[PDB]
């Protein structure tokens, strides 16, 4: 099966480190920004 | 490359492993440890 140059990524040292925030916990952030945009506005970066 | 989480050599001596995209059911197929000193064997296995 493993015949692909993402395998050679593995091969040939190459390592993609995983985020720090991985992409629910982006989800999570941005769901918060979106709450923030839609009834807070604007105020919700200066504060709380 | 495996990530050891390694506190001041000054206060500690205690470590911890990161298998980068490794699940804990493969964590003694993602390194060997039949073959690991017994040192290895309670910072790659364990209850924690």
């Amino acid at each position: 099966a493993a015949r692909d140059l993402i395998c050679a990524q593995k091969f040939n040292g190459l390592t993609v480190l995983p985020p720090l925030l991985t992409d629910e916990m982006i989800a999570q952030y941005t769901s918060a920004l979106l709450a923030g945009t839609i009834c807070s506005g604007w105020t919700f970066g200066a504060g709380p | 490359g495996v990530s050891v989480i390694t506190p001041g050599t000054n206060t500690s001596n205690q470590v911890a492993v990161l298998y980068q995209g490794v699940n804990c059911t493969e964590v003694p197929v993602a390194i060997h440890a039949d073959q690991l000193t017994p040192t290895w064997r309670v910072y790659s296995t364990g209850s924690n």
